[PDB]
DNA sequence: TATAATGGGAGCTGTCACGGATG
DNA sequence: CATCCGTGACACCAGG
């Protein structure tokens, strides 16, 4: 019913680790990636082809997927055959697969124990623009980052270094994500202190600062027109479907006008545009008004060089350029005379 | 062993080791079997009776479960599970969808619509005219379920900015972003290794994502 | 949109579609031979009985402080059987240890002793078993030294060691068995025929 | 990147008819 | 063959 709820009750299920338990992870963790390391030195292979297939044994058929980094599709075929090539090893050999095999089997549970911890700081994050349960998953993502990253030999309990990359994630992702336009992440961060600059330059003004003040609380380099242009350019969009009103019949899109689409009338002046200029080019000869429709692109969209048009009539550039000269010359002329066109160039 | 060298244990002389006061005593429902020689099964594969356990083929498999050797112990130990397939979500509904002979299940529910009661008969009907419309439409059920969900052309939910030049944007754009964040997450849980219960609830919020 | 048109052609109800579709309950598809009455295809487990049939059933139990356990490592165990004189286990299988917070290491030790006793007393053999009565003796008699050094007092569980040391290099190795008072404190300096000992009745061999 | 940290928190208050579920 | 429950629907234009 409650996702949230279904997903705290699920959490409830693997309970939480003895100090004991906990460094006994922590170990088989650290030794299985130190036994694929000697796999890949003994096979040749890729480590990371290697950590896939016992990963994938591991876990299961249930999960077989094409890694990104991996040069080969991993398919149960292929992880068939590479784990046969680790099953043909010596005992003093095999003894790293069976460790490696181990240390994924501990990571799994390593992960599944400290859920919890990550539940518990990222109830702390909400209303900052992420779902409570998307911030769950971050951070969860950051607590696989910290499983993969401890050391137990430093004695420190797994808590302690898995904050740090839990906060890491969920922030990250806060960064990332929170806004319909994405901003990069150091643009976040200066609009984030600049936020809180004018938070407490009006906690000790009693009003809201001007940009000037906020420039000069936020140092060198800051002027007021960079603190204008930083609040222009975080400026969220606002819904298209906002209400308007108390019945429910208006939205606030419902008032922008679509600027885009030519009108009735743009498009019939521009249909009567083309016809004046059909007929004041029909005055001119026919070469003269085919040397004006190539030169402009009435014919094939571009404008063609008086190179160009010079080999397609069969004269010099020099005189297809009188040609059109006084094409254009017998143009002002009844331009001048008939004034059919002027009221086309607003 | 230990952390650092002068707190190990080393063995003085010849002797026998014993374990006395343990943290805690796991119970397990597990069959143990020893073994001597190169062991041919890694831990974490599943195993039915009568499979090759270890040393060339002489310990062999009683009962079903999975494998967890134990180099310490110098045990092959087995502990009872079976390889049962049961999924969730709206994967595993998919694949019934999809083994779903539609005329085999018409017959069945004609058969039915004999029955002497009349509720029977009357669910048998309501059943048989779903089988019936994706018979004569030619509709598979499976694609009740969506592998590739469309994205509606932009300039119906758009991007557009108002004479104050700021933006205003449909709400479409949001809910597409809250999909599209949720499922690279996903893909990238699968990626790595992700546990069960992450890639569930993951799973799960993905499915009301596109809801 | 009620009656669901996958529910209806599955015959499945809203709530289990709901339930499977929204991840509260498993859905098979090929039980491989699978037993929790065998289990049916399509067929609701929950995440326990998923759980128990996939992964296996098992139990951890804690110990006090410093409580020993009452069963051994890798030994079978019937439900019901105390595994410790605070837990009670729930289940039947292989019992096994985490951490063990004391580890007893006995060692071997293959070593050649002495002993003198009056023939009227003595109950000849070939070995010595434990427990094994080695004397029966009708009047104390009082083990003397047969060499001049320094007393090496080894008592073991039952019975004791004596060695004796001229330039702190060993001279002689007597044995006292169960029965044997031993009249000597460890470092003491004992000349020829001194009493090392005084048995008394029966003399027998240690458990040890 | 390392002391330890291990399960959330609002909710806020129609009126009828209809078809399906359950009991 | 009933009761209970979840889900639909509940006037138009105007200005907002
Ligand atoms: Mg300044
Ligand atoms: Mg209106």
């Amino acid at each position: 019913s409650d996702p949230v709820r279904q997903y705290l009750h699920e959490i409830g299920q693997v309970p939480l680790l003895t100090l004991e338990e906990e460094v006994e992870l922590a170990r088989k963790v650290e030794e299985g990636m130190e036994a694929i390391k000697k796999l890949s030195e003994i096979t040749g292979l890729d480590p990371d082809l290697i950590r896939e297939v016992v990963r994938a044994k591991i876990l299961g058929s249930a999960r077989v997927r094409h890694i990104p980094g991996l040069k080969e599709t991993l398919d149960p075929k292929t992880v068939e055959e590479i784990d046969q090539k680790l099953k043909s090893l010596p005992k003093e050999h095999k003894r790293y697969l069976h460790i490696a095999r181990e240390g994924e089997a501990a990571r799994q549970h390593l992960i599944e124990a400290n859920l919890r911890l990550v539940v518990s700081i990222a109830k702390k994050y909400t209303g900052r623009g992420l779902s409570f349960l998307d911030l769950i998953q971050e951070g969860n993502q950051g607590l696989i980052r910290a499983v993969e990253k401890f050391e137990y030999k430093r004695r420190f309990k797994f808590s302690t270094y898995a904050t740090w990359w839990i906060r890491q994630a969920i922030n990250r992702a806060i960064a990332d994500q929170a806004r319909t336009i994405r901003i990069p992440v150091h643009m976040v961060e200066t609009i984030n202190k600049l936020s809180r600059t004018a938070r407490q330059l009006q906690q000790e003004l009693g009003r809201e600062p001007t940009y000037e003040e906020i420039a000069e609380a936020m140092g060198p380099g800051w002027d007021a027109k960079r603190v204008e242009e930083t609040l222009k350019i975080a400026q969220e969009p606002v819904s298209l479907e906002t209400p308007i009103g108390d019945e429910k019949d208006s939205f606030y899109g419902d008032f922008i006008p679509d600027e885009h689409l030519p009108s009735p009338v743009d498009a019939a002046t521009q249909s009567l545009l083309s016809e004046e200029l059909e007929k004041a080019l029909s005055k001119l000869s026919e070469r003269e008004a085919m040397v004006l429709k190539l030169r402009k692109g009435l014919i094939d969209g571009r404008e063609h060089t008086l190179e160009e048009v010079g080999a397609f009539f069969g004269v010099t550039r020099e005189r297809i350029r009188q040609i059109e000269n006084k094409a254009l010359r017998k143009l002002k002329y009844h331009e001048s005379r008939t004034r059919k066109l002027r009221d086309f160039l607003d | 062993a230990a952390i650092d060298p002068e707190e190990e244990v080393i063995a003085e002389a010849e002797g026998v080791v014993h374990l006395h006061e343990p943290a805690s005593i796991l119970v397990v429902k597990a069959r143990v079997y020893p073994f001597e020689d190169d062991v041919e099964v890694s831990t974490g594969d599943r195993v039915a009776p009568g499979d090759v356990l270890a040393d060339g083929g002489k310990v062999k498999s009683d009962v079903y479960g999975r494998v967890e050797v134990d180099l310490v112990r110098n045990v092959v130990r087995v502990v009872e599970s079976y390889d049962i397939d049961a999924r969730m979500g709206a994967e595993a509904i998919q694949q019934l969808l999809k083994e779903l002979d539609l005329e085999a299940l018409e017959k069945e529910l004609l058969e039915e619509m004999k029955h002497p009661s009349r509720a029977r008969r009357a669910k048998a009907r309501k059943r048989l005219e779903v089988v019936r419309a994706f018979l004569d439409s030619g509709n598979r059920p499976e694609w009740m379920i969506l592998e590739a969900v469309p994205v509606l052309p932009p300039d119906l939910r758009p991007m557009v900015q108002v004479d104050g030049g700021r933006f205003a944007t449909s709400d479409l754009n949001d809910l597409y972003r809250r999909l599209i964040n949720r499922n690279n997450r996903l893909k990238k849980l699968l990626a790595q290794g992700a546990p069960e219960i992450i890639i569930r609830n993951e799973k799960r919020m993905l499915q009301e994502a596109v809801d | 949109d009620v009656p669901s048109k996958i529910g209806t052609l599955l015959d499945l109800s809203a709530t289990e579609l709901e339930q499977v579709l929204y991840f509260s309950k498993y859905i098979v598809l090929d039980p491989k031979g699978a037993i929790l009455v065998p289990v049916e295809k399509r067929q609701l487990l929950t995440d326990e009985e998923y759980r128990e049939l996939r992964y296996g059933k098992q139990e951890t139990y804690p110990l006090p402080p410093g409580v020993d356990a009452l069963v051994k490592d890798g030994e079978e165990v019937v439900k019901g059987q105390e595994l410790a004189p605070g837990v009670v286990s729930r289940l039947d299988g292989v019992a096994l240890y985490r951490f063990p917070r004391r580890v007893r290491v006995e060692y071997v030790k293959k070593e050649r002793a002495g002993l003198r006793l009056p023939l009227a007393a003595w109950v000849e053999k070939e070995a010595y078993k434990p427990g094994e009565i080695l004397a029966e003796l009708p009047e104390p008699y009082l083990f003397r030294a047969e060499e001049e050094g320094v007393v090496e007092l080894k008592e073991l569980e039952e019975g004791a060691f004596l060695v004796l040391r001229r330039e702190d290099e060993p001279v002689a190795t007597y044995f006292l068995p169960v029965g044997m008072t031993p009249l000597v404190v460890h470092g003491e300096i004992v000349e020829k025929g001194q009493p090392l000992a005084e048995a008394k009745g029966l003399l027998r061999m240690p458990r040890q």
